[PDB]
Formats: structure tokens, C-alpha cells, sequence
RNA sequence: AAAUCUUU
RNA sequence: GAGUAAAAUUUGG
RNA sequence: AUACCAAAUUUUA
């Protein structure tokens, strides 16, 4: 059905690929598509363009944003316990206290200046040292990403050690800043929609326009490269030690750590990439391995194509393509005019996840698709009532619904199938405010974040309720948060307040007037 | 405000009390001692006098506002303040040796920066490898899919029957016939009976793929809803036969064979067998008290089964046709067929998509995607992309691979663009 | 002791990662959705408490009404421009009482971006999922729909709805010498920035945080300032133009050099100030009357300055003032820029560059194009392709920006930098 | 036994 | 077991 | 040369 369509569709309706494959094949795969690169036969990993226009960087102060230092996402802890090494997968949060425990040192930023000030690699910065450190970031644990549409075979990331999230932070920062300081056209921080519209009107004064993708785009990124550009940009000995650390890298598979010197394990530096293409000519509106240049003659392809071979952006042959009617970036389609292209597009399907997150997912989908042009309203709400319909034929029975109030959804037990329109302007009973896109949480999700919550020791003792003006680099002790707890409740008690008012702005702002 | 003269604010703030024993200096760096809800306006604040403090450098202005008091510290020998109290105060804190120390730049060398660049010199570097020589031509044209199909059909074949993808037609029995051919079957195949539940028990795994072929299309699957919903109810509900309105599925749980202590109840990573019943007339033909179905089965992983519940075919049969082209009548494996297709094999085409976990048909489409969006192609190259054979395995996805194929040699031969 | 577990050998630590350490973890739910659902009747005990306890204490929200006739159009970024608590308003918060964290958190200005395909006649912002049926944010005194028009129907002859005076509902505020002067018809105020903060004799005047908001400075209390002259008097009675424009994101209108008029009951405004077809004339409104900070440039605004310098050392004085119109448009006031395009040194490294470009709220002007009169003088023609292609238009007499067929040459053309789109002379 | 180093 | 980076919405702090 | 946070959902690389 999707071939028959008169328009474009990228065929995102149903979910993507799952798998319960170990990561073993595919990580192994990238790492051997690395070394084939490096040894000079597939795809070019030497850098010859020309950067010395970058401006430099090198005088600014060394500033590091904590809050991109800590989160819930996994990383690689290293261990030397009896010589051997060992590699387990924990939180970026407790990582990263590890590290700083390691090496006394209360703030990221105090690492850092700290380990830029040593005068050996052997002298102590706690109970480690920088070669310690080096040592020990060369190392990434390997998972597999599923789910991404149109790869059967899902792909392989990889989680990496503290310290080289640290280095990394600080080199991306700057390489986007100097991207924004030299791009012709900014795109950094731009949506995918965003990039398509200012891709429409760069490209606007050429005939042919090279919608354009790169192969092997991590595996083809050496660590030459970056060590060029970080030096380019002047990122002095972190660049340096960043780019030692890649050169030496090691993944751990299985139960065997396998040595990638070549590439950088899929995604690393994005922004550095970028500016590899990027600070060599403008002729390209690109992020990472997506990039819209346009042409007019057979000899301006020929040098669009050296360009991109010099900065090491390998042309997908299987992918690229030229168009003259069209441009499309990031999946996103528009004709010249600057018009969205006709078609699906990239509307996707809603799987069934509950009675109401799947009509709240449905609403929001359909919002978006008619927010632009891919569908009229009516279409919409004809969707939006068989939804409603297909729903009630799934969860309308007793281990979800006993109710039968009229002004329930037909899936717990009521009679109202209510109109898309009614529900988006807030003309329906409050029962219905959940299901509105920008709605409170549905039931559903309240159910499933208690049972992901109520999954199990001791707690540190609560810092909420700060001043809004501290900032959050201030050092605080255990007698700190005590006392500025005290502190707090004494200062409620006074207001006759128990626990504090939760304040929200749209309620507080619908008062004001 | 800075960080770096934090320390140095604690020194002048050193046990100074007023008012008999409230603290006189409060540091702005001190999560206790600064005062909440009072916005910042220098280092420290004199209570007693009720002033900012902001300590300088020579020749080095600190953004505070002029009414705070500059305690300026000269680099040779003392410290200027305007007010005579606080340079009589760090005259007497600062008297033990304590410098500020100097702001890092992004571009600090450091004194090992020699020795790593050697190393790294030391260590492989890439070789420039080849410059690929392009040619752009025009897309692929129908001869292009036709051999690509002719391809698949000529290195896999085709199955007899349509197995499991049978099931989206009713087999022609009711409900209690429907539960005792499930029950029998399963007793059949000799699966252990256990606290009123079904299993599967193995020892032994060849660890060699199963036979691939291409599934022929049914005629329609009325079913596909029921049976995609019987799939989604069957993840936990195992060992017992589950009834949707015209159809019934038995989910097997597949677990190993210890002999005397085996596992007696499924875990969250064990693998299913679903039992389904379509029309006889194939070589799965399964007979008991005048009863005939073919009873066909599907080996599942419970990502499998999640992925594949969850997807609801009438919505998307819905959002495709809203912006569909008129769809021709197919015959049993794909061709274009006027005299006998039937375009209700369209929906087949749909739930074969839904049970195919791998999703190979939407790297097809995207593919067809760009092949429809494009003027200009890479030779030989954009032709080698809807070679997806080698990323896939196994009956389903092999055939959902093959009828997207169709679907775009199809839509090629009678709506040409 | 769970502090020096956590934290072992440190005695110290920052706020964030405390915080980050105070972060409940979630396990994720090996079942599917409708089986966790199912599990125990959690699902059905929820909704059986939802109904007897918390629905009756959802407050009913109110229904949207307003509609206006929308056409489809190009795709557009709608610009959603949500201001913050200030500094003043979330102290007192705290200090009542309110959680410090929410308030924190609402401290910040929000911008985002909407992908929409629809315009109306006033440029009107849109609500989520009814832009197709027209459904606006702006909601229906005639003097204040004048006000937020950049041409009102009906002039009541002062500066809100045309050349005039002042009305008693208008203030406003300029800047003499090195201090500020807000007047709004019955007090007058004079305010100061010493590093970071407005310094002013009562911050809780509406001009003084209006002035606060445009110049990014924290409101404070300062009773030790006065001007020596303040002609603000003469400059009330007196009379000024009224550039036809919407209102900038500040909710005020430029009427002199630093100066600008803002209304009581206008907020913040509630139409796209700039957009394809009011870029230049809004750039023009500005040319001499110093920054704004009015326009969002894409990536800095020191390379987009240096860009129009470049671009202001070789061209006519029409796209010289049009260059410095933008420069005014994207330069904030008051921060340490230098957007006067004649004393800003002249970057040797943006001549360097063959073609200029600057990003101002997603529209890409290319400034070699603007110097050789092509956004205002005549469209760039570029061909496409030598056959009809079907579906799209015949070329106009002065087409403006999009896909046409020229049968005079039998091809098909792509019109852009368009006098017909972008200046629109009508 | 099957979508086969998985069903642990 | 599920990483890097961007946009948007909601919840919580 | 320089000049909001976390979690959840969807999409994008
Ligand atoms: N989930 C993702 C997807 C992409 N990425 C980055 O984006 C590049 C291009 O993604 P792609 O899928 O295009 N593969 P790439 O190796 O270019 O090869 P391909 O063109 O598919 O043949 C990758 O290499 C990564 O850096 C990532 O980090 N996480
Ligand atoms: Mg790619
Ligand atoms: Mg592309
Ligand atoms: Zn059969
Ligand atoms: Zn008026
Ligand atoms: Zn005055």
C-alpha cells in the first residue's frame, strides 16, 4: 500500500524491527568495517582538507555545564581489581560520582583544571592518575538499538567510560560553538523541519539539487581527524588526550575486549564530524552524515564530489540522489517552492498501549499531521473515530472497564465517541482532558510509572525547595543540607504551610490579570 | 560572581560575629550562609553595616554594581579598600600566604601534551584509499524488480501452502471443535500437560536456520484484527487455548527439557509456539472425532509477540487508503493477474507486514521512496539496495521481503511515474 | 551515613549532583503495556479511583472559540515566544511559601517553533491541531486592536493608531543620555543598569519592567537616581510617525532613536512580527533608530554583524540602509554590540566569503543578492527544466516566490527573491 | 520443535 | 541491555 | 581571537 501511494511516504505506520539479538554480530561487524577502512581499500579516513580559517577557541575560559555530566542514561565504569579489567555497565550519574570519588574533586570543572595542571602522568590525583584515566577511557561497553524503521538488522552503540563523556562535553560545546561562529547557514540546533526550510531557500538558485547521505560515516571519522580539527579550533590537551583515548579505544564484547583503532564507535562527536566538512567549504547545509547541496553543472558536481572525499565524507552511493523537483533533508520532503511535499510523509502509527495513551498518541499524531498539510480535518476526525472504535473493540471488557457512565469512552464502558474537534478545544467532559495532546497524564501512564517506581534501600536527605536564584555549582555538605533544610521549614512554619504549594505558571498566570 | 575567590571569601568571613552572636560576613558562595530569597550583589554581605563586598584584582573589573566595595588586592604588597575597616580585615585574614589562583582556558597545554602527541604518532594511521568514480544514471526501471523477484523466487521457491499466514481465514469450525482440535493437536505432538497448561519441552538444537521459502498469498485474511489481537492476548496467557470470535490461537511455552527438575513455569525471556487453525487441504491436515483443520504454528521470541500484537491493522489499512491509487488484483504470488486476481490479497499483503518482526518492507519503502523522489542515480549502486535478502531470515520476513518487491514492480507496471 | 556512601572521601559536593543523586531510578517493564495494565486490576482500580476521587477536583478548563479564516500556505515555523518569571515575582513567590524548584523552573523565557502550513489574514497565531480551522491564541477597546495592527482601519488621531501624540493609555520609553526615561502620562520614572541589574526608584512600575524585559537586566531598587535634563514633557505633547509594523516581541513600537510606546492592556504580542513579507519593511522602520532586538538571527550575531559590514562596505545607500536596518532588526539593546555599520570595524574574513548569508527567524537572505537589488528591484529567475511539468501554474506579468511554467520560453521556473513577496508595494 | 549460539 | 546529538509535548522537582 | 534540570512520549541523524 505504501507503493501505491501518490505521494511520498517513508512507510513509518507500523512499529519498527525488535530484536532479542546479542550486540556480539553487529558491534563486531562495525568494528571490522573500521579496521577494512583503516587499512585503505573501502572508504577514505584521511582528512586533507584545508582548516586553517577555524577560528581559534583556545583563549576562552574552560567552563564545563554539570547538568551534561549526570542522567539516567547507562555508561562503562572500569574496574582493576587483580590486574585484570573490568567493565560494568552503570548510570551516567553513578559513574560519574565514582570518578569524582576516585579523584577527590568536587566539581567536574575542579577535574578537569586539575588534571590539566599535573606535571606527570604518573603524579596522583587521588587514587588514580591522568595515565590512569587515559588507561581506562579507552574502554566501551557494546547494546544493541532496535526499533529504528528500515533496519531489519538493528545497530550497535556504545556506552563509554566517565571521563570521556567529561572531555567529550567540553569538545562538543566548543565545536558547536565554532560552528555557529562559521556555518553559512546555522543548522546545529534546528529541527528537521527547520533544516528543510532553510534548505529550501539555500538552494534556491541552483538547477540540480544533491540530496545526499554518507556510509560508514563513524567508521570513516579517524581519530587524525579529530585531533585536526580540535586543533584547528584550539582545544589544546584535551583534544589531545581525547583523541589519544580513541586512537587506543577497546570494546567490550561478549568477554573479550576487541581493539578499534580506527573510527569513532558510532556518533562520539557530532558536532566535530560536522565541522570536519563544514570548515573546509559553505557550499553544504549539513549535520552529521545529511547534507543538501545544490548544482548547476556537471563541473560542479565533480568538485562538490572532491570536496566531500577530502573532508572525509564518503558519498552513499546507495542512498544519494539528484533531484531537481524536490529536496529533501532529515526525511523531511519540499518541493522548490518551499511547499511540503504531497504524501504521508513521515506520519506514523499509534501500536496499542493502553486504553488511553493510544487515543492521546492518536490525538497528538493527527494534531501534527494537520497542523501541516498531510491530511485535511475531516480525514482527521474520521481517524480519530475509528481509533476510538478499534479501541473499544480491544480494552472494552472487565479486567480493564466496569463503568458505564455515558460520558466515558466506549472503551470503559461509556457511550461517547467524541468528535476530534471537540476534544483539541477543550469542549468535552474533564474525563476527556487526559486524551487532549497537551492534557495532564492519562491513567495509563500514572499505572505504569507507579509499578516502574514500586520496583526495588536508603535515601539522602531531600534537597528541594532551593532559592531560585542559587546556583547549582555551590558545593554542599551533609550539616549543609540539613541546615538549609531547617532552615526552609522553619521559614514555612512561619507561613502557617505544611510541605510546600506546587506552583504552576498557567494557573498562576490565569490569575494574574 | 566567581568561583575561584570562593576560598578566599571564606578567609574573610573568619568567626566575625554582631549583635552578640549573629554571624557579621555572609558568604554568597555558602549554601548556609547566604540569605534565601536576597538576590546577589558581591562576593560577600556585612550585615552589620549593611554592604557588599567584591574582592579585584589590579586592573581587573568584576561585574557588581558601583554601590559594593572593591577590595582591591595589589599584586605587590597590600590590599586598597575604600573603607578602612575591611583593609584593617584582610591585612589581618590574609596574612598567612593564599593567592588566587589563575582562570584554565580551553587551550591550556599541559606539561605532558608533547609526550601523548608522540605516542599518538607512534601509533596507526589510515591509508588514503581509493577515489570512487561516479556516474549518475537513471533510476532503476521494471526490469530492474523483475529480475530482483525472478532472483528470490529462483534461489528460494515457494511453499505449498500458505502456513500461518492461512490463519487470517476462518477454518471452518466452531468453537468447541476449534478448542478440542487445539487440545488434540498439542496432545498430539506429545507436549507436557502441567497445572492445566500446555508446554513445549526440547533438548537438542541443530543450530542450523530453518528451511526459507515464500509464502503464497490467501485469498483475504478477514481475520487479521482477531488474530493479531489473539497473538497480543497469547504473550502471557500460555498453555491454555484462547477464542476470539472466529478464530482460536494456543500459545505453547517453549522451555528446556532438564528431566526430573525442569522448569515448570515460563520466565520473560522464554519463546512461544502459536497454534493456529486454517481450512484443510495441505500437508499440516489434522483430523480428530470428524474434525478437519490445518494446524499451523509459529516459533516466537516475546519481543516478537509484542511487536506484533500491538499493531493495528485497521487504522493503518485506513491511513494508507486515505491517499492511495487504485490497487490491482493479484494472484497467488504477486503477478498481476486481471482475469482472476483478487484485490482483497492486498490485505494479506498488509498482515504479512504486521507478523514480519523485521520490518524489511519499510527499508523497501523508504527505498521506493527515493527511487520515486529521484532524477539521477549512482550506477549499479541504487539498484543494489533493494537487495535486503541477505539482512533478513526465515519464511515470513523472506516473503514480506519478496511481495514489497512485488508491490513495487506492481505499482511500476500499472501506475508508471 | 547514606551521604558518605554515596560520596565516599568527599565531604563535599555540588548541588547537581545531589540532585541528580535524589533522582528515583524506574525499572522498565519487561511485559507489554496491556499486560502491566491487567496486572492485578491496576488498571481497573485506577480508573475506579479516578472516577469517585479525582475527577470531581479537575478544574473544567475553558472551551476555545475564536476562529479566523486561514488559507493553506507555505510551511512556516510558528514562533511561540513564552516569557518567564522575573527575577522580583519568583523571590516574592518563594517567599510565600510557593516550591522553590517550580518557581525556578518557570524563570526562564521559552521560545519554540511550531511547523505549520497555514496563514491568516492578520498573521494570527494558531492553537495545537486547529490551525486547518483557524483557531487563534489572540482573543477579539478599539484603540487597542489598533495598537497591535500594523495598519489600524480607523485612526482616533494619536501615535497608537497613526501620527499624533500620546493617548492617556500609552507610555513610553527612551533614553537620554546614559539613563532611561519612562513616562506614561501621570509618573515619571528614570532608570539605571549598573552591572547586571535595572537600577530604578520603584521597579514595580509597569514601564520600568517592560524596560527591565527588553534590556535583560533583573529589576532593582535604587533611590539615588536622577537625570539632570528630562525633555520627556516636550516629547509627550509633541507629535511623531507611526511606522506601519506589528508589534515586536516586546509588545512595544518604535517611535524615535532608543524609544519606544507601549500600550497597558497589550501583554506581549500575539501575531508573528516577523515573517517573508514584512522582513523589510520592518527592517526599514528601523534603519536609524538604533538596536531592537526584535528579530531571532540564526547562529551568532557577531558573525551575522560581520557579514553585514562586508556587505555594507560595497553596495548603494538603499541596500546600505536596508543592511543597517537588519543590523538594528537582530542587535539587542543595550548589550556590547556594535551594530552601527559605521563604526564597526571591518572583518577582513567575511569579505573572505563569496556569498553572505543571515538566518533571521528561519528566513535565508543572502546579502550579495540584497546589494545587486534583487529582494526589492527584481526576482531571481533560475530554470528548472525545459518541459511542462502538470499541476502547477502559468508564470504572472510580476510573479512572486515559488513554481511556475513560462510559455514565452517553454519551461519551468523557480521565482525567488521576489519584489512581489518580499516588498509587495500595496 | 522453530523466524535456531536463542528458547537459561 | 539499550549509547551520542537535535526538535517538540507532558509530569515532577 | 573574544564578546533551566531530570524522567516519559513522538519524530529526526
Ligand atoms: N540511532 C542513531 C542513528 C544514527 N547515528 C549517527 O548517525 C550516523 C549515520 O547513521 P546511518 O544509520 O545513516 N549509518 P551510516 O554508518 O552512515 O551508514 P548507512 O548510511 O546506513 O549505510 C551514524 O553512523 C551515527 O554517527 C547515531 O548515532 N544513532
Ligand atoms: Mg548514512
Ligand atoms: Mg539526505
Ligand atoms: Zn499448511
Ligand atoms: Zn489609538
Ligand atoms: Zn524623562
Amino acid at each position: 500500500m505504501w507503493a501505491f501511494q501518490e505521494g511520498v511516504c517513508k512507510g513509518n505506520l507500523l512499529s519498527g524491527p525488535t530484536s532479542m539479538k546479542a550486540p556480539d554480530s553487529a558491534a563486531r561487524e562495525s568494528i571490522d568495517r573500521a579496521s577494512e577502512i583503516m587499512t585503505g581499500k573501502s572508504y577514505n579516513a584521511v582528512h586533507t582538507g584545508d582548516l586553517s580559517k577555524l577560528p581559534n577557541q583556545g583563549e576562552s575560559p574552560l567552563r564545563i555545564v554539570d547538568s551534561d555530566l549526570y542522567s539516567e542514561r547507562s555508561c562503562c565504569w572500569v574496574i582493576e581489581k587483580e590486574g585484570r579489567v573490568v567493565c560494568k555497565s552503570t548510570t551516567l550519574t553513578r559513574g560519574m560520582t565514582s570518578l569524582l570519588n576516585t579523584t577527590k574533586c568536587s566539581s567536574p570543572s575542579e577535574l578537569i583544571c586539575k588534571v590539566l595542571t599535573v606535571e606527570s602522568l604518573s603524579e596522583k590525583i587521588g587514587d588514580t592518575s591522568v595515565e590512569e584515566l587515559l588507561s581506562h577511557g579507552r574502554y566501551f561497553k557494546c547494546a544493541l538499538r532496535d526499533q529504528e524503521r528500515g533496519k531489519p538488522k538493528s545497530r550497535a552503540i556504545f556506552l563509554s567510560h566517565p571521563f570521556f563523556r567529561l572531555l567529550s562535553s567540553v569538545v562538543e560545546t566548543h565545536a558547536r560553538s565554532v560552528l555557529s561562529k562559521v556555518s553559512a547557514v546555522y543548522t546545529a540546533t534546528a529541527s528537521a523541519e527547520q533544516r528543510a526550510m532553510m534548505a529550501a531557500q539555500v538552494v534556491e538558485s541552483r538547477k540540480h539539487v544533491l540530496n545526499g547521505d554518507c556510509t560508514k560515516y563513524n567508521e570513516a571519522i579517524d581519530a587524525d581527524t579529530l585531533l585536526k580539527v580540535w586543533d584547528a579550533i584550539g582545544m589544546g590537551s584535551i583534544g589531545v588526550m581525547l583523541a589519544y583515548m580513541v586512537r587506543r579505544k577497546c570494546v567490550l564484547i561478549k568477554d573479550t575486549l576487541v581493539e578499534c583503532p580506527g573510527g569513532m564507535l558510532m556518533g562520539m562527536f557530532n558536532a566535530t564530524a560536522t565541522l570536519a566538512l563544514q570548515g573546509t567549504t559553505d557550499r553544504f547545509l549539513s549535520f552529521s552524515d545529511d547534507f543538501i547541496t545544490s548544482f548547476n553543472s556537471p563541473a560542479e558536481l565533480r568538485e562538490i564530489e572532491d570536496l566531500l572525499f577530502a573532508s572525509c565524507h564518503n558519498l552513499s552511493l546507495k542512498k544519494s540522489y539528484i533531484s531537481v523537483a524536490s529536496l529533501e533533508i532529515n526525511s523531511c520532503t519540499l518541493t522548490r517552492d518551499g511547499d511540503l511535499a504531497t504524501g504521508l510523509g513521515c506520519t506514523a502509527g499509534v501500536p496499542f498501549r493502553g486504553p488511553l495513551v493510544t487515543l492521546k498518541q492518536t490525538a497528538a499524531m493527527l494534531s501534527g499531521a494537520v497542523d501541516s498539510g498531510v491530511m485535511p480535518f475531516h480525514s482527521a476526525e474520521r481517524l480519530f473515530q475509528i481509533k476510538q472504535q478499534e479501541c473499544a473493540y480491544r480494552y472494552n471488557n472487565p479486567t480493564y472497564t466496569t463503568r458505564n457512565e455515558d460520558f466515558l469512552p466506549t472503551c470503559l464502558g461509556g457511550k461517547t465517541v467524541i468528535s476530534f474537534q471537540s476534544l483539541l478545544t477543550w469542549d468535552c467532559h474533564p474525563f476527556w482532558y487526559q486524551v487532549h495532546p497537551d492534557g495532564p497524564d492519562t491513567i495509563d501512564q500514572k499505572v505504569l510509572s507507579v509499578l516502574a517506581s514500586k520496583t526495588r534501600r536508603t535515601r539522602l536527605e531531600a534537597l528541594s525547595d532551593l532559592d531560585p536564584l542559587v546556583p547549582h555549582r555551590l558545593l554542599v555538605s551533609e550539616s549543609d543540607v540539613s541546615k538549609i533544610r531547617a532552615a526552609r521549614q522553619a521559614h514555612l512554619k512561619s507561613l502557617g504551610l505544611e510541605q510546600p504549594t506546587n506552583f504552576n505558571y498557567a494557573i498562576y498566570k490565569a490569575v494574574q490579570p | 560572581m566567581d568561583s575561584r575567590f570562593a576560598q578566599l571569601t571564606g578567609v574573610f568571613c573568619d568567626d566575625f560575629t554582631y549583635s552578640e552572636g549573629s554571624r557579621r560576613f555572609l558568604s554568597s558562595y555558602s549554601t548556609v550562609e547566604r540569605r534565601p530569597g536576597v538576590p546577589v550583589e558581591g562576593d560577600c554581605y556585612d550585615c552589620l553595616k549593611n554592604k557588599w563586598i567584591a574582592f579585584e584584582l589590579e586592573g581587573q573589573p568584576r561585574k557588581f554594581p558601583k554601590a559594593t566595595v572593591r577590595c582591591i588586592l595589589n599584586n605587590d604588597a597590600t590590599y586598597v579598600c575604600s573603607e578602612q575597616e575591611y583593609q584593617q580585615i584582610c591585612k589581618v585574614q590574609f596574612k598567612d600566604y593564599l593567592e588566587i589562583d589563575g582562570v584554565v582556558k580551553v587551550g591550556h597545554k599541559a606539561s605532558y601534551d608533547a609526550e601523548l602527541r608522540e605516542r599518538l604518532l607512534e601509533l596507526p594511521h589510515p591509508k588514503s584509499g581509493p577515489k570512487p568514480r561516479i556516474e549518475w544514471v537513471a533510476p532503476p526501471r521494471l526490469a530492474d524488480i523483475s529480475k530482483e523477484t525472478a532472483e528470490l523466487k529462483r534461489q528460494y521457491g515457494f511453499f505449498e501452502c500458505s502456513k500461518f499466514l492461512a490463519c487470517g481465514e476462518e477454518c471452518g469450525l466452531d468453537q468447541e471443535a476449534r478448542e478440542l482440535i487445539l487440545n488434540e493437536y498439542a496432545r498430539d505432538r506429545e507436549f507436557e500437560f502441567r497445572n492445566g497448561g500446555w508446554i513445549q519441552r526440547y533438548t537438542v538444537a541443530s543450530h542450523k536456520p530453518a528451511t526459507q521459502k515464500i509464502l503464497p498469498l490467501p485469498a483475504s485474511a478477514p481475520l487479521a484484527r482477531e488474530l493479531l489481537m489473539l497473538i497480543a492476548r497469547s504473550t502471557t496467557q500460555a498453555g491454555k487455548v484462547l477464542h476470539s470470535d472466529n478464530t482460536s490461537i494456543l500459545a505453547v511455552p517453549v522451555m528446556r527439557d532438564s528431566g526430573k527438575h525442569s522448569k515448570r513455569r515460563p520466565t520473560a525471556s522464554t519463546h512461544h509456539l502459536v497454534v493456529g487453525l486454517s481450512k484443510p487441504g495441505c500437508e499440516h491436515d489434522f483430523e480428530f472425532d470428524g474434525y478437519r483443520a490445518a494446524v499451523h504454528v509459529m516459533h516466537l521470541d516475546p519481543k516478537q509477540s509484542a511487536n506484533i500484537g500491538e499493531q493495528d491493522f485497521v487504522s493503518t489499512r485506513e491511513i494508507y487508503k486515505l491517499d492511495m491509487l487504485e490497487l490491482p488484483p493479484i494472484s497467488r504470488k504477486g503477478d498481476l493477474d486481471r482475469a482472476s486476481g483478487l484485490e482483497t490479497r492486498w490485505d494479506v499483503i498488509l498482515l504479512l507486514e504486521c507478523l514480519d518482526s523485521t520490518r524489511v518492507s519499510q527499508a523497501v519503502a523508504q527505498h521506493f521512496n527515493r527511487h520515486r523522489l529521484a532524477l539521477s542515480v549512482c550506477k549499479d549502486e541504487f539498484r543494489k539496495g533493494y537487495q535486503l535478502a541477505s539482512e533478513i531470515r526465515g519464511t515470513i520476513p523472506l516473503s514480506s521481503l519478496y511481495y514489497s518487491l512485488c508491490a513495487v514492480r506492481l505499482r511500476m507496471t500499472v501506475h508508471p511515474f | 551515613s547514606q551521604f558518605g556512601k554515596s560520596f565516599k572521601g568527599r565531604t563535599e559536593v555540588t548541588i547537581t549532583e545531589y540532585r541528580s543523586h535524589t533522582v528515583k531510578d524506574v525499572h522498565r517493564s519487561l511485559l507489554t503495556a496491556d499486560k502491566s495494565l491487567r496486572k492485578s486490576f491496576c488498571f481497573r482500580n485506577a480508573l475506579n479511583q479516578f472516577l469517585d476521587k479525582d475527577l470531581p477536583l479537575l478544574p473544567i478548563r475553558p472551551k476555545l472559540e475564536s476562529r479566523v479564516a486561514v488559507k493553506k500556505s507555505k510551511l512556516r515555523s510558528q514562533l511561540s515566544f513564552r516569557p518567564g518569571l522575573t527575577q522580583e515575582e519568583a523571590i516574592d513567590l518563594y517567599n510565600k511559601g510557593y516550591d522553590g524548584d517550580s518557581v525556578s523552573g518557570a524563570l526562564q523565557d521559552r521560545v519554540v517553533n511550531e511547523p505549520v502550513a497555514y496563514s491568516s489574514a492578520d498573521n494570527d497565531k494558531f492553537h495545537r491541531g486547529l490551525a486547518a480551522l483557524g483557531y487563534t491564541l489572540a482573543d477579539r477597546d478599539t484603540c487597542e486592536s489598533g495598537f497591535v495592527r500594523a495598519i489600524p482601519t480607523t485612526p482616533c488621531g494619536f501615535i497608537c493608531c497613526g501620527p499624533g501624540s500620546f493617548k492617556d493609555s500609552l507610555g513610553f520609553v527612551i533614553k537620554i543620555g546614559e539613563f532611561w526615561h519612562m513616562y506614561d502620562g501621570f509618573q515619571h520614572f528614570v532608570a539605571v543598569e549598573d552591572a547586571k541589574f535595572l537600577a530604578s526608584k520603584s521597579p514595580s512600575f509597569w514601564l520600568a519592567k517592560r524596560l527591565a524585559k527588553r534590556l535583560n537586566l533583573v529589576p532593582k531598587e535604587d533611590p539615588s537616581v536622577a537625570a539632570a535634563e528630562c525633555p520627556c514633557k516636550k516629547v509627550w505633547e509633541a507629535s511623531f510617525a507611526r511606522a506601519p509594523t506589528a508589534l515586536d516581541p516586546f509588545g512595544g513600537r518604535a517611535f524615535c532613536d532608543q524609544g519606544w510606546v507601549y500600550h497597558r492592556d497589550v501583554g506581549y504580542a500575539t501575531a508573528n512580527h516577523i515573517s517573508q513579507e514584512t522582513l523589510f519593511q520592518q527592517a526599514l522602520s528601523v534603519r536609524n533608530l538604533g538596536p531592537q532586538g526584535s528579530a531571532n538571527v540564526s547562529g551568532s550575531i557577531h558573525t551575522a554583524l560581520d557579514r553585514l559590514r562586508a556587505a555594507y562596505s560595497r553596495g548603494t545607500p538603499a541596500s546600505r540602509s536596508i543592511l543597517q536596518g537588519l543590523a538594528n532588526l537582530i542587535t539587542p539593546v543595550g548589550e556590547n554590540f556594535e551594530c552601527d555599520l559605521d563604526k564597526r570595524k571591518l572583518n577582513i574574513k567575511a569579505l573572505r566569503s563569496p556569498e553572505r548569508y543571515i538566518t533571521i527567524e528561519g528566513l535565508v537572505v543572502n546579502l550579495d543578492d540584497v546589494v545587486r537589488g534583487f529582494y526589492l528591484d527584481k526576482a531571481k529567475v533560475t530554470v528548472l527544466s525545459r518541459s511542462k511539468w502538470m499541476g502547477y501554474e502559468d508564470l504572472p506579468q510580476k510573479p512572486p516566490n515559488g513554481t511556475f511554467y513560462c510559455r514565452k520560453r517553454k519551461a519551468m521556473l523557480l521565482i525567488s527573491c521576489s519584489p512581489g513577496t518580499y516588498a509587495k508595494k500595496r
